């Protein structure tokens, strides 16, 4: 799974 | 029209306020206010994912 | 260039059909019938169901 | 897996 948007 | 999008992988929230799911899931989509952040609805739970986590479905 | 990922494991039933599993990325060559998509991935090319990916970009 | 299209 890709990275988690900037949160 | 209501809009899904359906889940490429799984989701676990990192913190309060984000929507779980599973892969496979098909999430209600409430709205885009965020490019990155989509807010929606799977059966009674409700709260924002990552765009990059979901593909269109309906 | 335009690329789709699978969302599921596709497993041709003729010739000519691309193979491909969950999360392949595709390099889209021709997306003229809505239905059947013309694809390559790597050194094998084909056609494969449009409702089985989705942009990767 | 959605069905797949008549070919």
């Amino acid at each position: 799974p890709p990275p988690v948007p900037p949160r | 029209e209501t809009k899904f999008v359906q889940a490429l992988f799984d989701f676990n929230p990192q913190e309060s306020g984000e929507l779980a799911f599973k892969r496979g899931d098909v999430i209600t989509l409430i709205n885009k206010d965020d490019p990155n952040w989509w807010e929606g609805q799977l059966n009674n739970r409700r709260g924002i994912f990552p765009s990059n986590y979901v593909c269109p479905y309906n």
